[PDB]
């Protein structure tokens, strides 16, 4: 899950499944988006 | 000659064992890419 | 088939982050990496494959993954490798 | 190495089997033309486009003329996002992975069609040119091929 | 003779959790161990702060502090600390004292912080290795054969290169290699005195070998029982070792050494190097059928210590010797890894002793329990020779049995140069007598006559170098 | 016959750099004997 | 001087060069003073000495030395000085008391030849060379306490069986 492979954009989202699709590393991107990863930095929504 | 500075990859052509699981994996077409990258560079390079 | 692979590679699938170190007794502390011709000290962790035989349903997901073709050489070379029910992996030890 | 072909003279039981097994994949040789031009419609395109694009990477460090990331990303039009600087590249698998001249083009193509590390090749030319236009050439290359 | 009853009176617990062990651990800012913080007020004779309340601890990085065998050196050795205060007490002006465990850790007196990587192993230092075992005839046998080219001959230069490192001036040493035909590395031919100059030209050769042809044992031992028979030449007339850096064969060799060393005179340490599949059955045969040791050598991290413990077997003849093997030794000027300038070192082994009142155990008492020593900086030495009461061409100047100078005034605190330095100071000062000053006729003679020890004096004619080195005059 | 030559090539083992483990070296020997036997069974439908 | 550096001029361009090696200047006349033996060298190594890295900070390396002196004890000296179809006479005269010579040349500009220049400065080096020094070492005089072969040794663990 990174610049390339990620989930941010429906694109993005479209292009990581199909990849999935055609077998690439699927089980690599289900580990890598499986637990307890760091999470995107939100710039709006302040809190404490 | 499979055995680069970095050493010698699992799906090699060294044993009859070794041979066969290569080629088994091969056909299942699965990595086959990087077998062919050893196997190229093994015969000096993208050269010759 | 996942049943006889858990009685195959039940446990065995663990392995220190080097490769001195062969059970999780000695796998604790620091040491130094030598990979990409750069030293680095780095802590000890007893990790595990991410796609074992601890238990069936483990077992099952990652016979599905293999029947899907996915990264199976490298299931190949961790199933292998295995050595003993807590000890780390020799290579090419059970070729069979 | 063909003295383990022997056997299949010496039966000939395996013989009527082998006939039977070639008899079967004779009507797949026109298939395999259409399969050809595609590879041969595709590397065309590929090396009108894709030729030469794929030779600089971000390596400048200051760690000795060298160094860079793991999976190396190749540089394009844009430049280096960080502290890095474009410099000359052998190629994206040691020079194996490109689309040079149309035996290359044709190699790379008939890699992607077997969907064997076909995204690797989409996203090298993706930070090398731009990821505007070049889901328009391997989205249908795995389509059609 | 503290350390030795201290130990021997050791009951081995095996967990450590209300009865912590406190001691102050260096280079720091887990259980089983509690840490100390200490004052550091400065003091005088040392570049650093200093702390006469207690003793740190260095622990090197590869080694985990915590587990059953650290923890119990630790214990036993922290009553160390009030011997390290009495010798300070009778003596004030006294440099660190230090006890090299052949665990790993080093104890040192007085508590001061230490000094990129941290690299430190006390087993390596010079100091610790002329007291762990007597002086060798180390002959470096390397397979070049096919089989060995890639990853394995990479590592086997590095072993290598990692082994002349335990070497010093009274070692003597040769490095050759074999396939299908026995011959030297270098230009040598022979056994050469292992100094700087010397094992850096076996480094540069033992960098440029290709591995290509079919592996002999029997040519290859053949060579190396040859080379330790020479006797034309000047050597050590002590532990007469084969260093077998191999990666696996099929061939005992069993005709050869019945040949050859039939009264086992001549130890034989093989080690396997690299990841493969080969038999290690001659390997492991061949080395403790001669009084050896069989090592591996998988990967990087497995180079450096595995390259050092081959003293271990060296040093049972010592133990054995009882009282008779414990004299102090002192090494060649060096560079102290505390940033204390030029300095050299007492050095005398510790016995492990457990038992001995009945004589029962005998199985892990041939081993050493470390190295004690003392330092001694050049700065002492030259303050017991002033100089201020003859004129400023009149000096001192003390030699080695090898010929190295302990005090002159051409000598600097600097290394040695070998080479040219070509880029893309773990070395001793060892500088000769003969190269401090300008050589001549009579300062080989002169220079002769002090090697073996007897007093005389000698007035002559001869042409000295100014100071800056542009004159000469007579 | 035939199958006793595909077991002897089934053992061979591959060294770089002209390298030859010394089981390669003794199945090396065994090749006229298969030669010899493939000649005769050759000469006796050429000329037979 | 007793030398060979310049401490005295008559062209006034070498005064701006005062202090100064005569052989970096005047290789033709000084390579000939060494060999009619006015100048005596010899030549030692400094291994105590930090080189400038060459290609493949700072490191030590062995810079070879050299120094200049009077040899003989003669006064006077002349002769002629033979540089190719050109023929230069000098006469060297010590001063009494001194360190200093005094010699005279005609001008370099009458004899058109140029040798290559001989310096006396510190010069990294690499020797002298260790295959041959080995042949005939230095005499030392090593330990006299040897440990080894004691019939009560164990030498019953292998690295193999523990392993
Ligand atoms: C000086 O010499 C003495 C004796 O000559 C020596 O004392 C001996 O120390 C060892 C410890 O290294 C004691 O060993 C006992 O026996 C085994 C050792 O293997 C332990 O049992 C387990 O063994 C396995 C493998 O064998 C090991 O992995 C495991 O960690 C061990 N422990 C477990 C499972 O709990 C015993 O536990 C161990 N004894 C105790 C109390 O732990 C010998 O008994 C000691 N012998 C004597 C006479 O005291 C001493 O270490 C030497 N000096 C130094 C500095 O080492
Ligand atoms: C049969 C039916 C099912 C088929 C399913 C097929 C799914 C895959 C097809 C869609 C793939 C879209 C690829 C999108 C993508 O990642 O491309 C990037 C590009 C826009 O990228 P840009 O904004 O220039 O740069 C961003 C900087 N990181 O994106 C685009 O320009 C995308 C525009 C699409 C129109
Ligand atoms: C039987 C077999 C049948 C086979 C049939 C095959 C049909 C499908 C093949 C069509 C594939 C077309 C894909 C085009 C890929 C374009 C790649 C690319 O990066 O080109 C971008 C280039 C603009 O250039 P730029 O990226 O700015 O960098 C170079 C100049 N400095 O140029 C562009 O902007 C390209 C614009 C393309 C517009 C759409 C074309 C359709
Ligand atoms: C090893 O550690 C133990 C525990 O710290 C030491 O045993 C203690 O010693 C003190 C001081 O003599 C006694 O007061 C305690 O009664 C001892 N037993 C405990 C604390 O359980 C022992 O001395 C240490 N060994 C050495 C050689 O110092
Ligand atoms: C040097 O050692 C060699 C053996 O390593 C020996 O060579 C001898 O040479 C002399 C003269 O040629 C002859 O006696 C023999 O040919 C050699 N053998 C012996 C036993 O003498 C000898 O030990 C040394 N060479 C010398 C002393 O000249
Ligand atoms: C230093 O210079 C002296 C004198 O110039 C040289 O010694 C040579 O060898 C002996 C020893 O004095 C003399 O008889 C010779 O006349 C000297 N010259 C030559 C050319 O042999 C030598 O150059 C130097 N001495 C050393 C290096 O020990
Ligand atoms: C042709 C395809 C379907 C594969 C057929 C399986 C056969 C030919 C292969 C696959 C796995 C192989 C085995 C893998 C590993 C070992 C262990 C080694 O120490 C001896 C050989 C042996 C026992 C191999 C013999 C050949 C083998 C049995
Ligand atoms: C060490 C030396 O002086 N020269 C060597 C030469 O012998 C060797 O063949 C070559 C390998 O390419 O490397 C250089
Ligand atoms: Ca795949
Ligand atoms: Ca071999």
């Amino acid at each position: 899950i990174n610049r390339h492979n990620n989930f941010r954009s429906f694109f993005g989202s479209l292009m990581l499944l199909f990849r999935s699709a055609t077998g690439e590393a699927w089980q690599e991107i289900m580990l890598s988006c499986l637990g307890e990863k760091g999470c995107e930095p939100d710039t709006t929504a302040p809190s404490g | 000659r499979f055995n680069f500075n970095d050493g010698t990859p699992s799906a090699n052509f060294d044993t009859f064992p070794a041979a066969i699981m290569t080629v088994f994996q091969i056909l299942t077409g699965e990595d086959w890419n990087e077998v062919m990258y050893n196997g190229i560079r093994s015969q000096g390079g993208v050269s010759s | 088939f996942a049943v006889i692979a858990v009685q195959l590679f039940k446990g065995k699938f663990f392995y220190c982050t080097d490769s001195s170190k062969d059970t999780e007794k000695e796998c604790i502390g620091n040491y130094v990496d030598h990979e990409k011709n750069k030293m680095e000290v780095k802590g000890r962790e007893w990790k595990r494959h991410e796609f074992h035989y601890d238990n069936i349903i483990w077992a099952l997901l990652t016979l599905f993954t293999v029947s899907t073709g996915e990264g199976w050489p490298q299931v190949l070379q961790h199933s292998v490798d295995v050595t003993e029910e807590d000890r780390g992996p020799s290579r090419s030890n059970r070729m069979e | 190495v063909l003295r383990p072909l022997k056997l299949v003279s010496g039966i000939p039981s395996l013989q009527i089997v082998l006939k039977s097994i070639m008899k079967a994949m004779v009507p797949l040789l026109q298939i395999g033309l259409l399969l050809f031009f595609a590879i041969l419609m595709f590397a065309i395109i590929g090396l009108e486009f894709y030729s030469g694009k794929l030779h600089r990477a971000c390596f400048m460090n200051n760690s000795g003329i060298l160094e860079g990331f793991d999976p190396p990303h190749p540089c394009g039009v844009q430049g280096c996002p960080a502290g890095y600087e474009c410099k000359d590249w052998i190629g994206p698998n040691d020079g194996i992975t490109q689309f040079d001249n149309i035996l290359f083009a044709v190699l790379t193509v008939f890699q992607c069609i077997t969907m064997e590390g076909w995204t690797t090749v989409l996203y090298n030319t993706n930070d090398a040119l731009g990821a505007t236009w070049n889901w328009l050439y391997f989205i249908p290359l795995i389509i059609i091929g | 003779l503290e350390a030795e009853k201290v130990q021997a009176a050791h009951q081995w617990r095996e967990d450590f959790a209300s009865n912590e062990v406190v001691y102050y651990n260096a280079k720091d800012d887990e259980p089983g161990s509690q840490r100390i913080k200490p004052v550091f007020i400065e003091d005088a004779n040392f570049g650093r702060q200093i702390s006469y309340q207690h003793a740190a601890v260095h622990i090197p990085t590869d080694i985990y502090e915590g587990s059953t065998i650290v923890l119990n050196e630790l214990n036993w050795t922290s009553a160390l600390d009030e011997v390290f205060k009495k010798n300070r007490e009778e003596d004030p002006s006294l440099l660190w004292q230090v006890f090299g465990s052949a665990t790993g850790l080093a104890r040192y007196y007085p508590a001061s912080p230490w000094v990129k990587i941290d690299l430190y192993d006390v087993r390596r230092r010079p100091w610790y290795i002329q007291g762990a075992a007597s002086p060798k005839d180390m002959l470096i046998l390397v397979d070049v054969s096919g089989s060995v080219s890639g990853l394995t001959l990479k590592l086997i230069r590095t072993s290598v290169s990692e082994m002349l490192e335990t070497l010093s001036d009274d070692d003597f040493v040769n490095v050759a290699s074999f396939n299908s035909n026995a011959q030297d590395v270098s230009c040598f031919q022979h056994l050469v005195q292992a100094n700087v100059r010397n094992k850096k030209v076996l480094k540069d050769a033992v960098n440029n070998i290709t591995a290509k042809g079919i592996t002999d044992y029997k040519k290859g031992f053949s060579f190396a029982f040859e080379q330790l028979l020479n006797y034309n030449v000047s050597r050590a007339n002590c532990n007469k070792i084969i260093m077998l850096f191999t990666d696996g064969g099929e061939e005992r060799a069993q005709e050869i050494f019945n040949k050859y060393n039939k009264d086992k005179k001549v130890r034989v340490f093989t080690f396997s190097v690299g990841q493969h599949n080969y038999d290690r059955g001659p390997i492991q045969w061949m080395a403790c059928e001669n009084k050896g040791y069989y090592y591996e050598i998988p990967s990087i991290g497995a180079i450096r210590i595995n390259t050092q413990e081959y003293l271990d077997v060296l040093g049972r003849p010592m133990v054995l010797a009882g009282d008779k093997a414990k004299q102090v030794q002192w090494t060649n000027v060096y560079l102290d890894a505390l940033e204390l300038g030029l300095v050299i070192t007492g050095t005398l082994p510790v016995f492990n002793i457990t038992g001995q009142f009945e004589n029962k155990t005998n199985l892990k008492n041939q081993l050493i329990l470390g190295v004690m020593g003392v330092d001694v900086s050049l700065e002492d030495i030259k303050r017991l020779t002033p100089r201020f009461t003859l004129c400023p061409n009149g000096y001192y100047f003390a030699i080695d049995p090898n010929g190295y100078v302990l005090l002159h005034p051409n000598l600097q605190p600097k290394p040695i140069g070998v080479g040219i330095p070509t880029i893309n100071s773990q070395e001793p000062v060892t500088l000769d007598f003969l190269d401090a000053e300008l050589e001549n006729d009579i300062k080989v003679e002169i220079r002769n006559k002090m090697i073996d020890g007897e007093s005389g004096e000698k007035t002559f004619r001869t042409l000295v170098k100014s100071q800056d080195e542009r004159y000469i005059d007579k | 016959t035939i199958i006793a030559n595909c077991i002897v090539l089934a053992l061979e083992q591959h060294l770089p750099e002209d390298d030859k483990t010394p089981m390669s070296r003794r199945l090396e020997k065994t090749e006229p004997y298969f030669i010899g036997i493939f000649c005769f069974e050759a000469g006796i439908k050429i000329v037979a | 001087d007793d030398g060979g550096f310049l401490l005295m001029a008559n062209h006034d361009d070498y005064t701006n060069q005062i202090g100064r090696f005569f052989g970096e200047i005047d290789p033709s006349l000084m390579r000939h003073l060494v060999n009619i033996s006015v100048y005596a060298f010899n030549k030692s190594y400094d291994y105590q000495s930090v080189c400038e890295p060459g290609a493949a900070s700072k490191q030590s390396c062995i810079t070879e030395q050299t120094q200049y002196f009077f040899d003989n004890d003669s006064k006077s000296f002349s002769g002629v000085l033979d540089c190719g179809n050109c023929s230069r006479i000098f006469h060297g005269e010590k001063l009494m008391n001194t360190n200093l010579i005094f010699i005279m040349v005609e001008s370099k500009g009458t004899c058109p030849c140029d040798t290559r220049l001989l310096i006396q400065a510190e010069q990294t080096s690499d020797g002298p060379n260790p295959c041959d020094m080995v042949k005939q070492p230095r005499y030392r005089k090593g330990p006299d306490v040897c440990f080894d072969n004691n019939v009560l040794e164990d030498y019953t663990d292998c690295g193999g069986v523990s392993g």
